[PDB]
């Protein structure tokens, strides 16, 4: 089966999944596996929240996983983990060696291949190639078919890619080969059967992740996708200028995959401003942040600092006051930065 | 073992070096026989347990404790826990091994009894080196 | 007699209620617990 | 689009060109524009050599 949990953030889509999993765990301790699929930056959070139930005090039927961790477990049951693993640096070194003996075959990157930053750039590019389901044959197809410059650099990349896959064949495993090996071992994985699989925290998926996702649509009894948007269309892709274009496009993208296999789907729309119920200013934002005829103080403060030093030294005072007078704790406060490198060493 | 070798679940060097005796020895034991004959069985059960801060720290909020229980099986008597150890042995080693994994077993039992809300009646640890089994 | 004397002396003497758990690792392990 | 607009200094535009077409000349794609003092110390050294 398939399910769709959609709604703007601030509406407890995240808590609803947790309380659901908690309750399914209360009803049956040793039932069919409950799989929680979150980004790697969200695993610990859910592991800490799912265990915060006074009556059970932990999970055993439910497991919080990342794509990599799920791949590691499934491959530890089916096979493939005995194959040696390579780091990005090891791949860079392999690309260095490969460049050294295929430099004279290049059409464009023959002079740039002397630099060490170039092998890192190739590493990133090939990584993206594996992450988006593109084998060397496909890159060759693109090369055979500033189109001139593009065809030539894709030709060079073709050579390096092909020689890499040739060198890693029957011996090694790439860092971006876990999910592909996962998608082709899920069918022959018994523990997958009859297991609930819940997705939350993702804004989008790579095609490599999409393969695993649709495979979970097939061989799993039920699966729920939690996307942060606002009545997204399943007929067309969102406009470029509208707010929820990522989540919206993925919402659209999942529907064709679900309707292709013709699996029955369920709706879910959340209206309530559950997070912002206490304070007025927060709720208005979620609903009409995007709104162009923007309709017009206690909780929302805009601060201007002389510098980053005064900014952090000011934020320190605010946090101090928040835990001193307003009875907050440090675990409540969050500090976000678009470019963390500008504040880290001073933070 | 051969299928695990072809499934690439076992490395060839891991597959080449293996003792065949203890694999046979476990299933000839009492706990092994009770394992074969049971209402329900499960192995490698990942668990996360929330423990109050005081139970580990002297002064003065749950902290998480995770692990993997090797085996669980249920009979008409109750729920039994099983764990495998490749410890070096070969009577006098038993009291030491008992305390070496004492807190571990207690953490496993605490996990099952608190989360599954059931109760564990007896624990068993099997050692490959000789085929010994001690109960807790 | 200054108006902020009580406030300042209250704040300089204040200590965080849950300070003893700010350094305690959330996630632990069986081996680590035994080691403790 | 205005955030991505090409309203720069000539030096900044040249930097963009370098970052885009590093492969045309003998240049590393991850090059770093050196401090004035740093470069001058390098110049001093190669002068002495």
């Amino acid at each position: 089966g398939a399910e769709f949990l959609v709604g703007r953030s601030g509406s407890g889509k995240t808590k609803l999944i947790i309380n659901s999993i908690q309750d399914e765990l209360r009803r049956a301790p040793f039932g069919k596996p409950i799989i929680f699929l979150v980004p790697d930056q969200m695993t610990f959070l859910m592991e800490y929240e799912l265990a915060k139930t006074p009556d059970m005090g932990g999970m055993i039927r439910a497991q919080v996983f990342s794509f990599s961790r799920l791949a590691w477990r499934v491959l530890q049951h089916t096979g493939g983990m005995s194959r040696p693993f390579l780091t990005s640096t090891g791949v860079q070194m392999l690309l260095r060696k490969l460049i050294e003996e295929h430099k004279q075959e290049f059409k464009v990157y023959q002079k740039a291949s002397d630099k060490s930053g170039f092998t890192a750039q190739v590493e990133r590019m090939l990584t993206e190639f594996k992450r988006y389901c593109l084998e060397p044959e496909d890159i060759r197809r693109m090369a055979e078919s500033g189109e001139r410059v593009l065809s030539e650099k894709l030709h060079d990349l073709s050579i390096l890619y092909q020689q890499m896959e040739k060198s890693l064949a029957d011996q090694y495993l790439h860092s971006e080969d876990y999910l592909t090996l996962l998608a082709e071992h899920i069918p022959l994985a018994e523990d997958i059967k009859g297991a609930h699989i819940y997705v939350d925290g993702f804004y989008q998926f790579t095609p490599q992740e999409f393969r695993v996702l649709e495979q979970l649509m097939v061989h799993a009894e039920h699966i729920t996708f939690s996307l942060t948007a606002d009545k997204p269309s399943y007929e067309r892709e969102p406009h470029e200028l509208e707010l929820f274009r990522m989540t919206g496009k993925t919402y659209y993208r999942l529907h064709q995959k679900a309707k292709e296999l013709n699996l029955d789907i369920t709706y879910k729309e959340l209206s309530g401003t559950e997070r912002h119920t206490k304070t007025p200013e927060l709720a208005h934002l979620e609903a009409q942040y995007e709104a162009r005829p923007a309709i017009p103080q206690e909780a929302l403060t805009v601060m201007q600092a002389a510098n980053r030093r005064a900014e952090l030294e000011g934020i320190a005072r605010e946090i101090h006051a928040l835990v001193r007078e307003k009875g907050y704790r440090y675990k409540d406060v969050a500090i976000l930065a678009r470019q963390p490198e500008d504040y880290k060493d001073m933070v | 073992v051969h299928r695990l070798y072809e499934k690439e679940l076992l490395t060839e060097e891991q597959k080449d070096a293996i003792d065949i005796e203890e694999i046979v020895q476990f299933f000839h034991t009492e706990i092994g026989g009770q394992l074969i004959g049971a209402k329900w069985k499960d192995r490698e059960i990942p668990f996360s347990l929330a423990l109050p801060a005081k139970e580990i720290y002297p002064d003065a909020e749950p902290l998480l404790v995770q692990g993997i229980i090797d085996c669980l099986y249920e009979t008409e008597d109750g729920l039994y826990l099983l764990a495998y150890k490749s410890d070096r042995i070969e009577e006098g080693a038993a009291p030491i091994l008992k305390k070496r994994y004492e807190t571990q077993i207690q953490l496993y039992t605490k996990a099952v009894e608190q989360i599954a809300k059931t109760k564990v009646k007896g624990c068993a640890l099997y050692f490959f080196d000789g085929g010994h089994i001690l109960t807790l | 007699s200054f108006a902020f004397d009580e406030k300042a002396r209250e704040q300089l003497s204040w200590t965080y209620p849950h300070q003893e758990v700010t350094q305690i690792r959330t996630k632990q392990s069986v081996s680590e617990i035994k080691r403790k | 689009l205005l955030n991505r607009a090409s309203i720069s200094t000539l030096h900044s535009f040249c930097l963009q060109v370098l970052k885009k077409y590093y492969y045309l000349i003998d240049l590393d794609p991850g090059f770093r524009i050196a401090d004035q003092t740093e470069g001058e110390l390098i110049g001093d050294e190669v002068l002495d050599e």
